[PDB]
RNA sequence: AGAGUGUAGCUUAAAAGCACCCAACUUACACUUAGGAGAUUCAAUUGACGCUCUGA
């Protein structure tokens, strides 16, 4: 059914009259350049480590394949063979306090 | 009746079983640059043009790099885009270091060495 | 009076002109060329030079563009060569740094409109 | 890394204030969580 | 011209792409269609993970036919979001379960269900 | 040749507690809320706050503040849970709450003839035996407990020979979902280390290479 | 211990071009625009500082 709760709601329309004022400084406008160009190296050194970890496990995991084709003649068919358990797979996202 | 191509042709390597797995063109000015330089390469076809044809300088210049970018007025002014640039030293230092390059430019379009020297 | 390409309507850019002034935006760099319809590069002006290098912060933003459009126009106003073409795609066409170009050429004395040619 | 999509912001444009408050469910733990009336604790009995 | 040497040098819809099961023959075993279902109490929390998602995918060349939700449900109310992921293999399977088990900011569920 | 057939596993505990913040990270949380407030519109709170007040000034010219009160002492009221379990024991590498906000891998003393090594936690496999049912066996038999993990393929991780009869060592990757981890004090010299201790307890060239396909993080 | 060696992720580039990241439109991706960080491993073609493989 093509029914999708995007559509805005109508009572945002009228008293849109709170927050008319916009106004900074200019040392505050140049710690927000300063910030969005410290995070923006700083969150491409962050995929920097991400995609470094993954062509080093990526790298680990092919010549872990390659070891076990080299030395098992029997076992690729099966270690390359899908698992059908991961069909009603979940998990919950991390939490603060635990119980 | 075929007959075969002369030389190699063109998007030949490309064409494989499965394009979907391939990166893309997802955009238009890439193509107009590759587009460019393939037109620039010569060819075995008939074409438009066939018919109608040290190191411490470099420390230097990255210490020079290094402190201007530095100074916080000018990154204040480059952020702002009201910065600007005196035209009087950018042309002689034009002057100094790559002015014959460009005079020889003028020198080669403006017909002066076809008639002067042959 | 001389001939100019008039055809070429079905692909971009028109050849209809004796001089264009073409900009390469890169990564790194924007560069700026003075060309003949031959295909002979006539004035350049790059942002790979180290005389307009070392005077700007960014190789890249509207200032660098706007000083290189200086450069370039003080280059082509004695180097005789005063009417060009500037064709830019429409996306960039509306960009702020091509705007600002355009009037950095107005302000320096070349005219990016060609004379048509008498027949 | 799970603090890459926590960082985060309304990409909408008519929205109204939200406010991080603490929500417990069941079991005692806190989630920061964008909402109205901008409670401190809750607890779903 | 067909006689001469320069035939189909303008050809191209063989360059143009313009037009379900898991494809498991004897060797090359993979993943079909599937559906990952993104459930938080944070619309900017849903949609950030889904944006990282999605970046992840088309950085790792992966096909997502779709990236659409579902409408939410009167409860507090819960925003889910929707990313479909097809092609894998099983070590990239364990790969992109992996990074997507530890990437998770603040409470989101995940799912590898499949199509119906 | 004979072929020391020898499998391992490399168990992975989900970061229950998410990783603190830094000071950084906290100036964006504050300046994406800042952002969040300036681009809002007039949310039902201000409007029961600053135009009730309105209109009590001008009723005493010719509650939110009691809502907020109370809020902030139910704030007081609930304690948080501790979200260091880590820095008071100092010592319990044995127990499983040792960490929260990072991963927590098994690891096991193993007592041999020739050597004696702080080893991944292994096993011996046959032939007739499938690899992912050697490390469900290798989780059921070695700790000697009730954890529920989750596999995610039969696909390895990293493999390493080392030789005196050859011989071959396969290395997997868990993922624990739960556990009833009884009788923690085990006999057993199992210690669970985040990424660094590794380094400290896994010394050979077989041994200090685990790490590149354990996620850090 | 020996061999292969070496420009940011990539280059039969000579300090470049493709890559990469946020800011804005897009449910989202993508485009575009605004910005950003980048390197010839150190000494005189050669030696030694860093990586991979082959040994114990």
């Amino acid at each position: 059914i093509p029914i999708e709760d995007f559509i805005t709601p109508l009572k945002f329309l009228d008293k849109a009259r709170e927050r008319p004022q916009v106004e900074l400084t200019f040392e505050e406008t140049e710690r927000r350049a300063l910030l969005l160009k410290k995070w923006s190296l700083y969150k491409q050194q962050e995929r920097k480590m991400e995609r470094d970890t993954i062509r080093a496990m990526l790298e680990a995991q092919q010549e872990a394949l390659e070891e076990l084709q080299l030395e098992s003649p029997k076992l690729h068919a099966e270690a390359i063979k899908r698992d059908p358990n991961l069909f009603p797979f979940e998990k919950e996202g991390p939490h603060y306090t635990p119980p | 009746r075929r007959t075969p191509p002369l030389g190699p042709m063109p998007n030949s390597d490309i064409d494989l079983s499965n394009l979907e797995r391939l990166e893309k063109y997802r955009s238009f000015d890439r193509y107009r640059r590759r587009a460019e330089q393939e037109a620039q390469a010569p060819h075995w076809w008939r074409t438009y043009r066939e018919y109608f044809g040290r190191t411490q300088q470099l420390l230097e210049r990255k210490q020079a790099i290094q402190e201007l970018r530095a100074n916080v007025e000018e990154e204040r002014a480059a952020r702002l885009r009201t910065a600007s640039v005196p035209l009087d030293a950018v042309r002689a230092e034009w002057e100094r270091t790559c002015g014959p390059y460009h005079k020889q430019r003028l020198a080669e379009y403006y017909g002066l060495y076809r008639d002067l020297f042959h | 009076v001389a001939r100019k390409e008039r055809g070429w309507r079905t692909v971009f850019p028109s050849r209809e002109f004796w001089h264009r002034l073409r900009v390469i935006r890169t990564q790194h760099h924007v560069e700026a060329l003075v060309e003949h319809q031959n295909g002979k590069v006539v004035v350049s002006a790059s942002t790979r030079e180290w005389a307009i290098k070392k005077h700007l912060y960014s190789t890249r933003n509207v200032v660098a563009c706007e000083s290189i459009g200086r450069v370039l126009a003080q280059r082509c106003l004695e180097a005789g060569i005063n009417f060009m073409v500037y064709q830019p795609t429409p996306w960039e066409a509306a960009s702020d740094s091509m705007k600002r170009l355009q009037s950095a050429m107005t302000e320096g004395g070349v005219v990016l409109r060609e004379p048509q040619r008498i027949y | 890394d799970s603090s890459r999509a926590s960082l985060t912001r309304v990409h909408r444009q008519a929205y109204a204030r939200l406010y991080p408050v603490l929500l417990v469910k069941q079991d005692g733990s806190t989630i920061h969580i964008r909402y109205r009336e901008p409670r401190r604790m809750l607890a779903m009995p | 011209y067909k006689t001469k040497p320069t035939h189909g040098i303008g050809k191209y819809k063989h360059l143009i792409k313009a037009e379900v099961r898991a494809i498991n023959l004897g060797t090359d075993y993979e993943y079909g269609v599937l559906n990952i279902h993104l459930t938080a109490y944070d619309m900017t929390l849903a949609e950030s993970y889904a944006q990282y998602v999605h970046n992840l995918c088309n950085s790792l060349s992966i096909k997502v036919e779709e990236s659409y939700a579902m409408p939410t449900k009167t409860i507090l109310t819960t925003h889910e979001r929707v990313v479909q992921i097809s092609g894998l293999s099983a070590t990239f399977a364990e790969i992109f379960l992996e990074i997507i088990q530890s990437s998770l900011p603040e409470g989101v569920r995940l799912s590898v269900k499949e199509h119906t | 040749s004979p072929w020391r057939l020898l499998g391992a596993l490399c168990l992975q505990r989900p970061p229950v507690v998410s990783k603190p913040l830094t000071p950084l990270q906290e100036e964006m949380a504050s300046l994406l809320q800042q952002i969040e407030i300036e681009r809002s519109l007039y949310s039902d709170h201000e409007l029961r706050a600053l135009d009730e007040n309105q209109r009590l000034a001008k009723k005493k010219a010719d509650l939110a503040q009691d809502l907020e009160d109370m809020w902030e002492q139910k704030f007081l009221q609930f304690k948080l849970g501790a979200r260091i379990t880590e820095a008071d024991e100092k010592n319990d590498r044995t127990s499983l709450n040792r960490k929260l906000d990072r991963n927590l891998v098994l690891l096991v003393r193993e007592k041999f003839g020739d050597q004696d090594v702080w080893i991944l936690p292994q096993a011996e496999w046959q032939p007739g035996e499938t690899l992912r049912g050697t490390a469900e066996r290798t989780l059921a038999t070695l700790s000697e407990n009730n954890m529920e993990a989750k596999f995610l393929g039969n696909a390895p991780c990293g493999h390493y020979t080392f030789k005196f009869l050859g011989a071959k060592v396969f290395f997997f990757k868990a993922l624990l979902l739960t556990g009833d981890f009884s009788q923690a004090g085990n006999k057993g010299h199992h210690v669970w280390v985040t990424k660094d201790e590794l380094g400290d307890y896994l010394k050979p060239k077989y041994l200090a290479q685990v790490r590149r396909f354990v996620s850090d993080l």
